[PDB]
């Protein structure tokens, strides 16, 4: 769905779904080629 | 030969960068080959 979100401070809108990227261990969060923010790592749950 | 390098995400109609819409052309392929 089309949500508002703060995840452990980095802020958006914006619509969430899950992810096939495999983010390393300590990645939080990840930007495509013109650095803007496309994913997250859930702060509770760890998923992507 | 001619490919594209639009780092953008593309579906049928990222999709529209943060605020930039491309717009299609009013002459298709197919039609500027008829
Ligand atoms: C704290 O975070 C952990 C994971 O980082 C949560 O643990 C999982 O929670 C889900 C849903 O509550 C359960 O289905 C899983 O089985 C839990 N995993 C484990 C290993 O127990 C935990 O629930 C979080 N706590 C709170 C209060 O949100
Ligand atoms: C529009 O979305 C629906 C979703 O079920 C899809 O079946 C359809 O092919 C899509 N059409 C276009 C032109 O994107």
């Amino acid at each position: 769905k089309c949500v508002n979100f703060n995840f452990n401070g980095l802020t958006g809108t914006g619509v969430l779904t899950k992810s096939n990227k495999k983010f390393l261990p300590f990645q939080q969060f990840g930007r495509d080629i013109v650095d803007t923010t496309d994913a997250v790592r859930d702060p509770q749950t760890l998923e992507i | 030969k001619v490919t594209l390098a639009d780092a953008g995400f593309i579906k049928q109609y990222a999709q529209k960068f943060n605020g930039l819409t491309v717009l299609p052309p009013l002459l298709t392929d197919e039609m500027i080959a008829q």
